[PDB]
């Protein structure tokens, strides 16, 4: 899965 | 409201606390409370609501994956019938999933963005409506998939052109607004290109302003720099 | 029981599943549901059951060590007062500790012991039970302390004079039995002497019986015997 | 913490 915050 | 009769400053004190012990049902309940208190939320109470509910629903997220990969299987041509649990348990936590979201979103509406002029605490409320509109976009899948999508959307859109207004391209909230909103263009909406242009343009921009921020703020951003360059990695 | 209407295999099926998706806390509630029926319990369901609950019970006793730590540091001599929310906080991790253990307490006590009588399960409940009454201890004290002590040590011993009698001495639920016990000595009796001749008794006699094991067997004795030495290199 | 299963 991608990145985010 | 169960916290209704404990201090806000107890509530945030225990909140810290709950983050300590990883506790963060605890802690979002603690968050919640104090939000329900009424007044505004500091730079850190908002980092503690976010921090908290992102714990929280990120497990459930995990959670309703594994089971929805496992669902899918059990439904692949060759299969053995194994009766209706699997779908009845993704189903129990895909429901305590949009609830925990209805929560989060229902304190924004009621009433932190309302009262949110700034653009450090716009941003970030926008921000956190259009992640917990894109966590019930994940598992939607009825007549209302479409207009959850476009609230997300629109969400991520009113917080973004604050943030390109009245942020600087460092800002670590419209660095990591950007990054979040080109990951809702990338795995929600099938607009893989959109998402790789917003991600490389968001590092380009921030590159360039590097070169006035402290080595404290450098540090912040770049970090999150590092997470834009790092989805281009895994989308190019 | 909120799981009263729900089959017996479907708990079973459903605590599976939660234990893949890392859901705890749902995987002890479908078990105590299976248990509510009244049937006795398989091996593997024996071991959902406490895989289950071992898993909730250690992430409490984690925060509730966290929470301890902070709250005798707030009562050393030069810290600034706090309040009381450090106190009320442990206290509310804690009773929910003891909540859960007095939950799998009464499952062993209604009726899971009584009906227990080969020792592969009788020896596996009466050591969840010293195991859920060392918990309690952990926490402990008030008037009671001893008392609970005591419970665990006379469940121990119980399950460790059926477990010389009726298992060879490389059963993983006997050694599994003496580890525990031998950390019981160790941490909650003040009788650390106790607690090294028992690891290292227990170790020595499980491996004058590795020959007689398959190589699946072997696998699973040896590796609580290094458990049992790595306390033994803790101690010594 | 010592070692138990
Ligand atoms: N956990 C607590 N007790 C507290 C946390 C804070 C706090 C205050 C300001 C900013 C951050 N930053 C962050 O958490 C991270 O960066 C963000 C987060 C969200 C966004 Cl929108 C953008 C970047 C998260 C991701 C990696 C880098 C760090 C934290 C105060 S108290
Ligand atoms: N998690 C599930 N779905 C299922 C688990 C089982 C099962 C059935 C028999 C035995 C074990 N063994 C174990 O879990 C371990 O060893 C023990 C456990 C307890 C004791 Cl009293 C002694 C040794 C735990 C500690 C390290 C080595 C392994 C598991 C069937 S299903």
């Amino acid at each position: 899965f991608p990145a985010t915050v | 409201g169960a916290m209704g009769s404990m201090e806000r400053a107890s509530l945030i004190q225990k909140a810290k606390l709950a983050e300590q012990a990883e506790r963060y049902e605890d802690m979002a309940a603690f968050m919640k409370g104090a939000v329900e208190k009424g007044e505004e939320l500091s730079c850190e109470e908002r980092n503690l609501l976010s921090v908290a509910y992102k714990n929280v629903v990120g497990g459930q997220r995990a959670a309703w994956r594994v089971l929805s990969s496992i669902e899918q299987k059990s439904n692949e041509e060759g299969s053995e019938e194994k009766g209706p649990e699997v779908r009845e348990y993704r189903e129990k936590v895909e429901t305590e999933l949009q609830g925990v979201c209805d929560t989060v979103l229902g304190l924004l509406d009621s009433h932190l963005i309302k009262e949110a002029g700034d653009a450090e605490s716009r941003v970030f409320y926008l921000k956190m409506k259009g992640d917990y509109y894109r966590y019930l976009a994940e598992v939607a899948t009825g007549d209302d998939k479409k207009r959850i999508i476009d609230s997300a959307r629109s969400a991520y859109q009113e917080a973004m052109d604050i943030s390109k207004k009245e942020m600087p391209p460092t800002n670590p909230i419209r660095l990591g607004l950007a990054l979040n909103f080109s990951v809702f263009h990338y795995e929600i909406a099938n607009s893989p290109e959109e998402a790789i242009s917003l991600a490389k343009t968001t590092f380009d921009e921030a590159m360039a302003d590097l070169h006035t921020l402290s080595e404290d703020s450098y540090k912040d951003s770049t970090l999150i720099m590092q997470l834009l360059r790092d989805n281009l990695t895994l989308w190019t």
